[PDB]
RNA sequence: UCGCCCGGUGCCGUAGGGAAGCCGUUAAGCCCGCCGCCUGGGGAGUACGGCCGCAAGGCUGAAACUUAAAGGAAUUGGCG
RNA sequence: GCCGUGCCUCUGGCACGGCUUUUCCGGAGUGUAAAAAGCUCCGGGAAUAAGGGCUGGGCAAGGCCGGUGGCAGCCGCCGCGGUAAUACCGGCGGCCCGAGUGGUGGCCACUAUUAUUGGGCCUAAAGCGGCCGUAGCCGGGCCCGUAAGUCCCUGGCGAAA
């Protein structure tokens, strides 16, 4: 997914393993719900 | 040139020397500034310099480069400290740079000025530029460079009449040593004046590590220490 | 692999003399290497040198005097006109006659100070000071 | 491309508020009584161009560079700024107060024709002096050497009579 | 200022490189002879390089 | 890392290409060659513009501050856009009335953006009804058209 | 069991380099080569297009706008 | 505007005496295709002629007085204001340029923040997960030729501004 290790640093954010999983769900909804 | 020659006589009498060099200077065995250096002695009394180079404390051969105040934390507040950076030198061939600390601005300046005298060095001057080919001790005889911390400094010879085109603090140091014309090229962070000052000091010291033949001397005008006061 | 037997020599010389050595061995020995040693000698930078044959291209023994600050190779080997020397002398050397700049002129190898007397040019190969 | 533009013949300072320089220029303006600052930077530039010329004919060598070398000495001493024995290396130790000494104002004052320095300006601007049989009305004019002795009052000026009430206050200072 | 060779600068007796103002050099009279003064620069003392007296032949540290 | 990539004598083409390739990782150059400022700019490469005011508003200042800065909504003439502009001076807003023509300059901030504690505003008013505003604020001149 | 030469694998360490932590002939030293990538923090590894995969997914990859700091190596304390 | 002498806060302001006429008003020549400007001469008169921005640090200049009270407002950046403001608004002092002096937009330097001269890639942005190889760039020692690259001398050219 071409990610950058600056974001696994957790200081003022949430975890990135869990932002990935949430971007993937939207990239799905834009695909099925008439992504054609 | 006398007002600083009764100062020498006054100090040379009520001073009880405690090291070997002091004994030598008091017994008249050592009688010129130029013969305490290239021998591996140690200089721990400031009165070796108030007697051999008396005009180093002339209030226009002195300079206070910066004053800062710094802090350390404790369960009862902030403990504050000063930091003065000072340089001294006769404008003929000799320069020194020291720092010194204290709780007040007055004690800190005294220690700065004191330690500047013990960290003194002598240099070489000449004329090595392509434009001005005179033979006069007014600039640096060739390209030299020195470093400190994160600052890199280079000095290049320049023609007679051009000012000293270097930063804001380099002028004081380079002018107390006797130079009057130069060019410059810098890298690193020049806004930490301690490291910038110590880089310029290191360059002026490195002036005398370059191997040179006896024919270059009567081509660039190289003088060491005083050059006909 | 190996690409330049002259650069290796000049870096070896300036690395050895900086720690105090008094003899070096320039292993792969061209005759360009020998020709540049010849002009590093006449200006008083090295002592005496000899060519030892070992069956495979020969070696060079050279004694140092501790009289050089820096030596190196001008690599891309630019060409110079016979009236454009100062532009390069202001880039490599530290004052207006400090040291030599070695030039591969059409009449052999020589320092730029003897090229300007005949008024010729060529490729710059190295510099010593 | 674009055609020729006419350019300024002086240069301003790089920073406008350096203390050790405002202090140095505040003296040259009261001693010679120049009108504004742009009148002072013009003379600095007149000197810096000479200096920058001597730096190039000093490294250079060739046939015509020689010819350009000895045209700089010839004029530079025709203007009174060098003596008749000077070599090229003496161009590099020339000062600003050497060019400020050649204005017509300072010369008509250093010859006793005016009582002070702010009066010589009026004598020049109102047209009483003359330079070589010729009224000139510009105080910043640089006087050459072959004619710094042929300077008087105009033939048709009230000052050209040693009985004027205002000329009699001028020679009252020369003793 | 009365320049009749006002002074000279000392050189190391092993490499011939003159000595900078504030380094940890040394000098002493030649052991075994007593007639020559011997100089050693800081970098020839640090890596123990041999010297030899210019009068007799006594060598090394 | 090694020495540096194309340091050969007959490698001019590759060296020029590497430079032209990495010059596009810039932002002052890409933005000057693709001309991205125009095509998104309500004033269209002008130093000034003119509009007609729709309503008068008040903005809240930044966090380590307090107070309300007065401004107006201008409706440009060459475009038809609607921008938000700031009225500089002590009591200036009492001289701006609706259905007035105003002249608009930038506000002079970093990179051309905004300045200080008024964070979203990027224009300021200079002239009202062909009469400068600076004068009106300090007496010295009277406002035409009522 | 001891000594030596060549090639691998570890540690303490001179000169030197570095912002320091520390590297130091198994370099992060001084040189000669070739290729790949970087250009303040976010928006964003996103939108739009293309090529692969049975799908999950991989690879390529901007701008409107917004912000004055975001990052690193070490000090004195306060605390668990 | 200049000069002289006195008084005072002394860099400048005043009171007395004198002088000049670039500029200003009248007038005669010269000038111009005709005019006008300009230039040489007469007669009056110190008479007709100084603004703009700044005043906390960067950055030259005030710890002076009256207003306003986290409200009005200032601020390129850092930062001021809560009833004791050298930072806002007025008075009076002072500083920088001066027939100019400030505001908004664009390009260059600043910037070694585009790096051939001349930057980076362990921990700060950044070495492809690893390896094989086609084009291209880089290539070991000596001897004999050629003269394309390269270097020196010389004819014809690269308009004027
Ligand atoms: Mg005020
Ligand atoms: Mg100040
Ligand atoms: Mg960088
Ligand atoms: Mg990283
Ligand atoms: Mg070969
Ligand atoms: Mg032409
Ligand atoms: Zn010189
Ligand atoms: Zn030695
Ligand atoms: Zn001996």
């Amino acid at each position: 997914m071409k990610r950058r290790p600056r974001k696994w640093k957790k200081k003022g954010r949430m975890r990135w393993k869990w932002i990935k999983k949430r971007i993937r769900r939207l990239k799905r909804q834009r695909k099925k719900e008439r992504g054609l | 040139s006398q007002e600083w020659k009764e100062y020498a006589k006054r100090v040379l009498d009520e001073w009880q020397p405690k090291t070997k060099l002091g004994m030598l200077v008091k017994e008249g065995q050592i009688t010129d500034i130029h013969e305490i250096f290239r021998k591996g002695y140690q200089i721990k009394e400031p009165e070796i310099i108030d007697v051999l180079l008396p005009e180093v404390n002339a209030r226009e051969n002195q300079e206070i480069l910066d004053i800062a105040l710094t802090v350390r934390m404790t369960d009862s507040g902030r403990r504050v400290r000063f930091r003065v950076l000072a340089a001294v030198g006769n404008r003929d061939g000799y320069v020194g740079l020291g720092i010194g600390h204290g709780r007040e601005v007055g004690i800190a300046i005294r220690k700065a000025i004191n330690y500047a005298k013990l960290n003194i060095i002598e240099i070489k001057r000449g004329c090595g530029s392509w434009e001005c080919r005179c033979r006069r001790p007014h600039s640096v005889p060739f390209t030299v460079e020195g470093k400190e911390g994160s600052v890199r400094v280079k000095l290049i010879p320049g023609p007679r009449g051009l000012g000293l085109v270097i930063g804001d603090v380099g002028k004081k140091i380079l002018r107390l040593a006797g130079i009057q014309d130069v060019w410059s090229q810098t890298l690193g962070e020049t806004r930490t004046t301690v490291n910038f000052a110590k880089a310029v000091f290191n360059a002026l010291y490195n002036t005398n590590k370059v191997v040179v033949t006896p024919e270059m001397i009567e081509r660039y005008g190289i003088v060491v220490g005083r050059a006909m006061p | 692999t190996l690409l330049d037997p002259l650069a290796n020599a000049l870096s070896h010389i300036t690395n050895s003399e900086r720690v105090g050595k008094r003899e070096v061995y320039i292993k792969p020995a061209s005759k360009l290497i020998g020709e540049v040693l010849r002009v590093m000698q006449k200006y008083g930078y090295i002592g005496e040198f000899e060519f030892i044959d070992d069956g495979r291209a020969g070696v060079y023994r050279v004694q140092l005097l501790g009289k050089i600050n820096k030596a190196g190779a001008i690599k891309p080997r630019f060409p110079v006109k016979a009236r454009d020397y100062e532009r390069w002398e202001k880039r490599f050397l530290p004052a207006f006659e400090f040291g030599i700049l070695i030039v591969s002129t059409s009449q052999g190898v020589m320092s730029h100070k003897e090229a300007r007397e005949k008024g010729i040019g060529g490729r710059l190969i190295a510099y010593v000071y | 491309g674009d055609p020729k533009r006419q350019r300024k013949k002086y240069e301003t300072p790089p920073h406008p508020w350096i203390k050790e320089r405002l202090d140095r220029e505040r003296v040259l303006m009261d001693k010679y009584e120049l009108k504004n600052k742009k009148e002072l930077w013009k003379h600095e530039t007149q000197l810096k161009n000479f200096r920058r010329r001597a730096r190039r004919l000093l490294a250079a060598r060739g046939k015509q560079a020689e010819i350009e070398r000895e045209q700089l000495l010839a004029r530079l001493k025709r203007l009174g700024l060098l003596p008749e024995d000077a070599v090229l290396d003496d161009v590099l130790s020339l000062t600003i107060e050497d060019i400020l000494e050649r204005r017509l104002q300072t010369i008509v004052y250093k010859k006793g024709l005016a009582r002070t320095m702010r009066q010589a300006r009026q004598l020049i601007v109102h047209g009483h002096i003359e330079v070589n049989g010729q009224i000139i009305r510009s105080p910043s004019y640089l006087v050459l050497k072959e004619e710094e002795d042929t300077i008087t009052y105009a033939r048709t000026s009230p000052f050209a009579n040693p009985q004027h009430p205002e000329r009699m206050m001028i020679e009252k200072a020369k003793q | 200022e009365n320049v009749e060779l006002k002074f000279e600068i000392p050189v190391c007796t092993s490499c011939g490189r003159e000595i900078t103002p504030r380094e940890h050099a040394t000098h002493f009279v030649c052991p075994n002879c007593g007639e020559a003064i011997i100089w050693r620069c800081e970098t020839c003392r640090l890596l123990a390089k041999p010297y030899k007296c210019p009068k007799c032949g006594w060598e090394g540290p | 890392p090694g020495k540096k990539a194309p340091n050969g004598e007959f490698a001019g083409r590759k060296l020029k290409l590497k430079r032209k390739k990495f010059r596009w990782s810039d932002i002052r150059y890409k933005r000057r060659v693709l001309r991205l400022k125009e095509k998104s700019d309500p004033l269209e490469g002008a130093p000034q513009a003119r509009g007609i005011v729709l309503e008068k508003i008040a903005v809240e200042a930044k966090q380590p501050n307090s107070g309300m800065r007065k401004a107006v909504r201008v409706q440009l003439i060459k475009n038809g856009k609607v921008v938000t502009a700031f009225c500089p001076g002590d009591g200036a807003i009492k001289f701006i009335d609706e259905h007035d023509e105003v002249i608009i300059e930038g506000i002079g901030g970093p990179k051309g953006g905004s300045m200080g504690d008024i964070p979203g505003i990027r224009y300021k008013v200079v002239k009202v009804n062909r009469v400068s505003l600076k004068e009106l604020v300090k007496g010295r001149k009277e406002k035409p058209r009522r």
